[PDB]
RNA sequence: UAGCUAGUAGGUGGGGUAACGGCUCACCUAGGCGACGAUCCCUAGCUGGUCUGAGAGGAUGACCAGCCACACUGGAACUGA
RNA sequence: CCCGCAGAAGAAGCACCGGCUAACUCCGUGCCAGCAGCCGCGGUAAUACGGAGGGUGCAAGCGUUAAUCGGAAUUACUGGGCGUAAAGCGCACGCAGGCGGUUUGUUAAGUCAGAUGUGAAAUCCCCGGGCUCAACCUGGGAACUGCAUCUGAUACUGGCAA
């Protein structure tokens, strides 16, 4: 049920994700609980590229939310790169 | 999008050298600067307060080579930060490319500097800049690329710079044809002959 | 600490049952001045004690009927 | 150094058995950009005897204003029959943002950064007198002070 | 003026009334000329105004002023009309629009061009 | 019916000043004293004081510099048909500081400075310049 | 547009609902709302916001987002969390 | 996005010029034709009609129309008036309502101070970052002037008692 996704905000052909966990049921850029990080695909070096708040993420997960395939591969490769 | 008409003529009307020509020759000696241009030019024309507004923000804008709507966004920004509002819109269009590449010489004019840079002659902080009212900031280094080093407008421009006063909010090496923007200059750097407040009004009213 | 309105019994004459008016004293929204404005509440009075023209404390409950919502706490000047 | 500006020139007229004699009347203002101002107006058959009186008139009678650094001290308000105007000082770079009169008479007398309103009639005479007037019924700290019996940090 | 006053009964805005009404707030109307004829100015002016009695296409009828010198306006033709008064024109609210439906542009004009629907001469 | 004592107190200050009395006198009241002193201390009236058991009367010895009045305006601001509060960050200046207003604080009556420094609101009887 | 309201306002009991309840029924009481605008008529999706304005305000509710209502017109239930 | 070829070669229009409002002369017409936001123009010298030259303002746009706010302090809370300009009921009594001389005590309702929760995100604003710049996107903050609760102050207003 509740999830945690990727929200596809800027702009065309600049693709910027905010990681935020919400009902599944609700649009992709709708109504959402929480905020819990962003992820830009187009960044560059001396970016953060991708942020994600480990604790809320993990508190949800820990209330039940899910986490997509691809807010997974992010908070794999945040724990793997520090 | 840009004025390709007479520059003397702007010159004349608006009764000042606006530094539209080279400088090899004198302005008078190229026109009749003194009078109007246009059949009914001796006539003295008793400006009112709106006409000495207007002209000064058309003598600015002519000496820039800046269309009235970019010149407007200039003003909202200029109004927008903090400080002199005057101030901040002679130094913002003092920190236009254009501006800045003639200042340190490379090009006769602003139109010749203006030419360069959209023809990829200039790089700021080592990356070819074709837009012309690309902002530089404090220590960034404007260069000419090599393959227009080797064009003569730019040495000659060069010497005619060395003839003109030089600003003291720039550094420039001629011969390795690169400059330092070291600091946005000031009222006391900028020509005392412009009257900034007159714009601000005529933008305020 | 239970969430609780004062105000004055203006009719009794339902069984179970009285009108109690809240005065509040409320700045208006353009003009500043200070306005007297009234809001009329049903309130549920087991033992239908309450008499017309008492002060009366009441707590917001489940409904108890179409209308009722608030139910008698206290009697404050209970004398009319 | 007196500055001048003439507001306004109008053309008024009397009616006489042999017809209507007309005459041109002239509004000026004077001032020495640091403080001193003064008004004139001035009568004649023609215009520049008019603005030649009006002129002369107003370089007498002036009145001293106390600027603070090319603004005014505080806010200030003036009346003179139907003209109301309100002047306000304002932070550096500005500029003077008034009307006609009040643009003329605080240029000349040497406010650089106000802001102004007039309300009411906006006929010239009435608002240059008003503006006069109120820019006249301005108090700065150092007379406040010395007024109140304190010191100018006493006031701040 | 007192604020109870005003609190009792608030100030009541004068509720603008538009010039045009017939345009029911669009730029622009289509209508059929219902007859095209000449009028008379009021004093101090004198002249032979052109003007067309117009049923619109949400059926009002009105006077519209033919601006420009010559019109091929006949009856039934169909024409659109703008706001614009002619101050000297009683009755007469709106202005044809020259080189619109079947308003051709007035022939031999050099100014103005674009207001009276005259393309650009080769 | 006299439904604002203060008003009537200023009203009675501004024409004595017009009128270039020495002293004005005046039913005594405590809020009247307070403000007095407020004035007294802001150098605005040159003395006070009360005569009088059972119905005191309060004189204000009025103060001029160069033959002017000293205080120029001073206009009651909250009035019985339109209370005024103001919250300490919205108290007013009254001639960018060079006047006071007299606010009616939780700890008693004081100028807008004191209580902007005191970090208190409260009600705004009056501006005086 | 100055009076509106008989399930109308409240109460006891039964039934009904996932849940309180005139939600419904029987009986009893004669109430309830209204000049702080009830009822009636006209217009209208609401908001974050957008434009303007020095501000207070005025107009406004396209796009984006939250909520509501509708699915040719009127009515009704079934399946199902 | 970068590199190379060719060659100024493929690329300037719209409105306006009597005053308000920046920018004026000639010719044609002659209360006609026509212009017009307002004032207004035209009856044989028209800077106001039409063309030309010149000029002014914007510029891949420029004008006209429609609509909202502003200017309009012209519904005035901020911020208006009522002898003669529009505007004090013929006059009085008076219910509801609005306002309340002075002192002390108590309460803490209005009022003020602090804290907590909330005031979705986006939007506006500030400091930064990324698209060659800008538009745009975006991190953080501030704001969301509000509401509710708790703890205090009691001057003023309100309640109560004298
Ligand atoms: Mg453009
Ligand atoms: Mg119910
Ligand atoms: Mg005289
Ligand atoms: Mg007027
Ligand atoms: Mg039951
Ligand atoms: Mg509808
Ligand atoms: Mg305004
Ligand atoms: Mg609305
Ligand atoms: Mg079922
Ligand atoms: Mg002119
Ligand atoms: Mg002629
Ligand atoms: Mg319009
Ligand atoms: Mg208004
Ligand atoms: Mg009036
Ligand atoms: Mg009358
Ligand atoms: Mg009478
Ligand atoms: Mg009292
Ligand atoms: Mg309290
Ligand atoms: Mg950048
Ligand atoms: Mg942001
Ligand atoms: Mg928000
Ligand atoms: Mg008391």
């Amino acid at each position: 049920m509740v999830t945690i996704r990727l929200a596809r905000h800027g702009a065309k052909k600049r693709p910027f994700y905010q990681v935020v966990v919400a009902d599944s049921r609700n649009a992709r850029n709708g109504r959402f609980i929480e905020r819990v990080g962003f992820f830009n695909p187009i960044a560059s070096e001396k970016e953060e590229g991708t942020r994600l708040d480990l604790d809320r993420i993990a508190h949800w997960v820990g209330q039940g939310a899910t986490i997509s395939d691809r807010v997974a591969a992010l908070i794999k490769e945040v724990n793997k790169a520090a | 999008a840009r004025y390709l008409g007479p520059k003397l003529k702007l010159s004349r009307r608006e009764g000042t050298d606006l530094f539209l020509k080279s400088g090899v020759r004198a302005i008078d000696t190229k026109c009749k600067i003194e009078q109007a241009p246009g059949q009914h030019g001796a006539r003295k024309p008793r400006l009112s307060d709106y006409g000495v507004q207007l002209r000064e923000k058309q003598k600015v804008r002519r000496i820039y080579g800046v269309l009235e709507r970019q010149f407007r966004n200039y003003y909202k920004e200029a109004a927008r930060l903090k400080g002199n509002t005057g101030e901040n819109l002679l130094a913002l269009l003092e920190g236009r490319l254009d501006n800045v590449v003639y200042r340190m010489g490379f090009g006769a004019t602003r139109a010749e500097a203006r030419q360069l840079v959209s023809h990829k002659a200039i790089m700021v902080n080592g990356r070819v800049v074709n837009i012309a009212s690309y902002q530089v900031s404090p220590n960034d280094v404007v260069s000419i690329r090599e393959k227009a080093k080797k064009q003569s407008r730019v040495k000659a421009a060069l010497e005619l710079a060395e003839q003109r006063e030089k600003p003291t909010w720039l550094e420039v090496d001629a011969g390795k044809m690169e400059g330092t923007f070291k600091r946005k200059p000031e009222r006391s750097d900028l020509s005392a002959d412009i009257n900034e407040h007159l714009i601000v009004e005529l933008y305020s009213k | 600490k239970i969430r609780t309105l004062q105000g004055r019994v203006v009719s009794d004459k339902m069984e179970k049952s009285i009108v109690v008016a809240i005065e509040r004293f409320v700045k208006h929204p353009i003009y500043g001045k200070f306005i007297k404005r009234t809001t009329k509440l049903h309130v549920h009075d087991e033992n239908n004690e309450c008499g017309i023209g008492d002060v009366v404390e009441i707590r917001e409950c489940r409904p108890l009927s179409k209308t009722k919502s608030w139910t008698l706490v206290r009697v404050v000047e209970k004398a009319v | 150094e007196l500055q001048e500006k003439l507001i306004a020139v109008n053309r008024v007229s009397k009616t006489v058995k042999g017809g209507r004699i007309f005459s041109f009347t002239a509004l000026t203002v004077v001032g020495d950009g640091n403080g001193r101002v003064g008004f004139g107006y001035g009568k004649a058959r023609e215009v520049p005897a008019a603005i030649q009186k009006a002129m002369e008139k107003a370089r007498r009678n002036m009145i001293n204003v106390a600027l603070n650094n090319g603004t005014l001290q505080h806010p200030v308000k003036g009346v003179h029959t139907g003209s109301r105007v309100f002047m306000q000082p304002a932070s550096e770079g500005t500029g003077i943002i008034a009307g006609g009169a009040m643009r003329a008479v605080l240029e000349v007398a040497g406010v650089h950064n106000v802001l102004a309103k007039a309300y009411g009639s906006t006929n010239p005479i009435n608002v240059v007198r008003a503006t006069i007037d109120g820019l006249e019924n301005m108090n700065s700290p150092e007379m406040v002070a010395a007024k109140r019996g304190k010191s100018v940090e006493e006031i701040l | 003026a007192t604020v109870n006053q005003l609190v009792r009964k608030p100030r009541a805005r004068k509720v603008a009334k538009s010039n045009v009404p017939a345009l029911e707030a669009c730029p622009q109307k289509r209508g059929v000329c219902t007859r095209v004829y000449t009028t008379t100015p009021k004093k101090p002016n004198s002249a032979l105004r052109k003007v067309c009695r117009v049923r619109l296409t949400n059926g009002f009828e009105v006077t519209s002023y033919i601006g420009g010198e010559g019109h091929n306006l006949q009856e039934h033709s169909v024409i659109l009309i703008r706001g614009g008064r002619v101050k000297d024109l009683p009755g007469v609210r709106y202005h044809t629009v020259r080189g619109a439906l079947d308003c051709s542009g007035v022939k031999d004009r050099k100014q103005a061009r674009s207001k009276y629907g005259v393309k650009r001469p080769k | 019916s006299m439904q604002d004592p203060i008003a009537d107190m200023l009203t009675r200050i501004r024409n004595g000043q017009a009128a270039n009395k020495a002293a004005v006198t005046m039913p005594s009241s405590k809020l009247k004293v307070a403000i007095a002193n407020v004035l007294k201390e802001e150098g605005f009236i040159e003395d006070f004081k009360v005569e009088g058991d059972t119905k005191p009367e309060l004189e204000l010895t009025l103060k001029y510099f160069q033959g002017k009045a000293v205080v120029e305006s001073i206009q009651r601001v909250s009035r019985p048909g339109l209370r005024i509060y103001k919250r300490k960050d919205e108290l007013p200046k009254v001639m960018a500081g060079l006047g006071i207003a007299v606010v009616s604080t939780s700890k008693g009556v004081m100028t807008d400075r004191a209580a902007r420094q005191a970090g208190l609101g409260g009600e705004i009887i009056c501006y005086v310049a």
